Formats: C-alpha cells, structure tokens, sequence
C-alpha cells in the first residue's frame, strides 16, 4: 500500500538554503510522475513542483521558479527538492505527493515536514504553573494547567502525568506574538488529587532539546 | 515516459 | 493561473442533514478530450488531505456514498448527504486541467449542536512568574458551542486591557464544544498597583456575563 514518508523541515534563515527528501514505498515509482504540494500556515494549499516518471521533465509555479530544484533517484526510491534562496513566504508543510496514473490530479499524500524561514533565534520555553488559585471552592472537579511561554520555532508537546493524564486535557494553538509564541493546557481532574495525588505537566522543546516536569502544587501565598 | 498534465 | 473561488467558508450542519459546498473557476476546466479534472480532497483533524471525488463525478475507493460531485464547465458541488460528525474536516475542491493546477480555499464543515455554556477558570500569576517581573493572569472558556463568545478583563472593574492573546480550538472530535484561553499580560510593577483581575465572558447561553475572579494578593 502506497506511503510516502519526508524529512528535512529545520529552522531556515531568509537567504538561506533547505533539501527536504520524501521516500516512496508499496509501488513501483518509476511509473508514477510525482509532486511536492505545500501547505501555508494560513491552512491554504500551493503546488510547489512537479515531475515526470524519468526526471526528464520539470514543471514549476513562477514564485519558485529558479530557487528551487526537484529530482528523483528512480532506484533507491526517493524524490526530493533541494530549495535555494528562502524567504519567509515559504513557511508551510511540505507533502510529498504522488500523481495519477491518469497524471492530472494527486491519489496519495505524504504526511508532511514544516519549513519555517525566520530570523529568529531558538529560545526553550518557561514553563509555569496555574493552581486553581483563589479559594479553589469544591465541586467534584478542579481546572489546573501549563503556561508555556517565550519559546520559538514550533513545537513543544504537552502531556500530562507522563501520558495517563489523558482525557479532560485541552492544549490550545500556539499564539506568535512577537517573534516568541505562548502556548498553555488545562486538565480537569476529580477532586481528589492534587489534594492526595500529584499532577505534573510535561512539556518538552525538540529545537533546544529542553524536556520540563512541572508540578502543580497549591499555591497559597 | 509519464508527463505531468500532458495525456 | 485559474481562480478557483469556493463557497460558502464554515458551513454548520447537523448529523443527518445535507451539505453542499460549491466551487468555481474563473476559466473552464474542460479538455477537447472531453475530461473535466475537478478533484474534491478531505483534510481531517490531524491527517493530510484524502481523494474523495475525482474527476467530477467519480469517487476514489473507499469513499462512502454519501459523498457525491456534479456540476459542469465552471460551477461544481459537492453534496455530502446524511452528514455523520466523523466528516467534520476542510473539503478542498482543485482542477489539474490547466498548468498551474490550482486549489480552492477551504469550506470547514462544522457540527451543528446543541448550546453549551463555557466553562470560566481564571488563574492569579504564579510566584515563579512573579520573581522575573512578568504577570500573565490566564483565563479558560472551557468546553462550549457556538463557536462565537466575547471576553474582557477588566481590573478593578475600571480598565479593560489590550495587550492580550486568544487562541480557540478546534470542533472536538468527540464533543463538537470548543474551549478558548484568553492571557492577559501586564508586568510586577503593574499587577502590584491593582487588586480585583476580572474574566468577563458571554456567549448566547446567558443574559448575565459568566464571570471568574480572584482578589490579587495570593502571588
Ligand atoms: C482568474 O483570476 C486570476 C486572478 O485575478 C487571473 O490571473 C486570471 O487571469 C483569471 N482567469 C481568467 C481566465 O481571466
């Protein structure tokens, strides 16, 4: 069955320069002419590059035109695109995409890699706590969460106890403010924990490396 | 050999 | 290039019902060899985008019944009938006949459902926060429908504040509520000078704003 798997996608600066890869396999590549279609951050799709069965034939849009370069090695099964002069415009996730046998539309599409072109620097994020705060006040259940502040580029994860903390959880869309986004995640527990049991809430950076434990303790003052 | 948008 | 306009942008629908999202091009999409290449794609919560429909009315396999495309030349709709809440996504609808191969811009289908009332959860800045000058006091609208809510913070009921960040979900796949976080920043030198932080919501569910509050000398 057809997959289609890619890998490249890291921190780009503008000026810059980035090859992402795409690896094919469940059916016989050489036949099948390919694509790279990418998805904006604003969620709207652009077709970026495409190519014949043979690598004979190169179609582009005019905004890539001359920066990028796509290619096949027909024997190992890969595609690939090999981007030169970056500008931030081409943030998105790259879908590696395999064309018809009819070739004028796509059947099956990669998973995706994010570019990001920016000047920004990598920061680890601050990870603080919010106790229920006030009074608590009792009944049955208690809202505790993450604020992960000051980070960039995306992602973090955020997990709760490791991972059993796994339903009443809610982890809301990154907002960039400037050049640093803010993130944060709630959990509604019964009240019984946090009291008794430990909640601990588990963020982790991939671009700085940065994993972070934090508890949630009652705060008083 | 298999052309992009070309029958 | 070939714009390829697509209406309307969110469409609420209940489970049971029909939808028909329609997209259209400024040029047609119609070979002398008679084909039409307009293509419908899914993009689930999460996944990467699916073939539905190809090639106008054709549907790729594994595609349920209920999805079916007509249209002809430059208008084209898709028709998902007796809607179930595993079809909430964005429907793409695309044409491979002219080079660029061109997309339109999206139609997410929503679940229609009944009212939920959020969920207000307002938190005091932590003392870690506090012992480098910042102070984000956050907010949660937790769990409701419809999608469209108003908030405000206010301090000591005078003010109100810019200088805040939003951000909203997704429909739940299991729930069809949303939650929202509102996070109002100020700095030590301001939050030391107030005393009552203030979340102030409303949505259709109430004629009294929802309201959360803390009295500030818990750092
Ligand atoms: C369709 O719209 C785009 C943007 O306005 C334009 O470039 C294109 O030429 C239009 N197509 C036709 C056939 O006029």
């Amino acid at each position: 069955e057809v997959q289609l798997v890619e890998s490249g996608g890291d921190l780009v600066k503008p000026g810059g320069s980035l090859k992402l890869s795409c690896a094919a396999s469940g059916f016989t590549f050489s036949r099948c002419a390919m694509s790279w279609v990418r998805q904006t951050p604003e969620k709207r799709l652009e077709w970026v590059a495409g190519i014949s069965s043979g690598g004979s034939y190169t179609f582009y849009p005019d905004t890539v035109k001359g920066r990028f370069i796509i290619s096949r090695n027909n024997a190992r099964n890969t595609l690939s695109l090999q981007m030169s002069s970056l500008r931030s415009e081409d943030t998105a996730i790259y879908y590696c995409t395999r064309y018809s046998s009819d070739p004028f539309y796509f059947d099956y599409w990669g998973q995706g890699t994010t570019l990001t072109v920016s000047s920004a620097k990598t920061t680890p994020p601050s990870v603080y706590p919010l106790a229920p705060g006030s009074a608590a006040q009792t009944n049955s259940m208690v809202t505790l969460g993450c604020l992960v502040k000051g980070y960039f580029p995306e992602p973090v994860t955020v997990t709760w106890n490791s991972g059993s903390l796994s339903s009443g959880v809610h982890t809301f869309p990154a907002v960039l403010q400037s050049d640093l986004y803010t993130l944060s995640s709630s959990v509604t527990v019964p009240s019984s924990p946090r009291p008794s049991e430990t909640v601990t809430c588990n963020v982790a950076h991939p671009a700085s490396s940065t994993k972070v434990d934090k508890k949630i303790v009652p705060r008083d003052c | 050999e298999v052309v992009p948008h070309k029958k | 290039d070939v714009l390829m306009t697509q209406t309307p942008l969110s469409l609420p629908v209940s489970l049971g019902d029909q939808a028909s999202i329609s997209c259209r091009s400024n040029q047609t999409i119609l070979l002398s060899d008679g084909d039409t290449y307009l293509e419908w794609y899914l993009q689930k919560p999460g996944q990467s985008p699916k073939l539905l429909i190809y090639k106008v009315s054709n549907r790729f396999s594994g595609v349920p019944d209920r999805f079916s495309g007509s249209g002809s030349g430059t208008d084209f709709t898709l028709k998902i009938s007796r809607v179930e809440a595993e079809d909430l996504g964005v429907y793409y609808c695309f044409q491979g006949s002219h080079v660029p191969p061109t997309f339109g811009g999206g139609t997410k289908l929503e679940i229609k459902r009944a009212d939920a009332a959020p969920t207000v959860s307002i938190f005091p800045p932590s003392s870690e926060q506090l012992t480098s000058g910042g102070a984000s006091v956050v907010c949660f609208l937790n769990n409701f429908y419809p999608k469209d809510i108003n908030v405000k913070w206010k301090i000591d009921g005078s003010e109100r504040q810019n200088g805040v960040l939003n951000s909203w979900t997704d429909q739940d796949s299991k729930d069809s509520t949303y939650s929202m976080s509102s996070t109002l920043t100020l700095t030590k030198d301001e939050y030391e000078r107030h005393n009552s932080y203030t979340c102030e919501a409303t949505h259709k569910t109430s004629t009294s704003p929802i309201v959360k509050s803390f009295n500030r000398n818990e750092c």
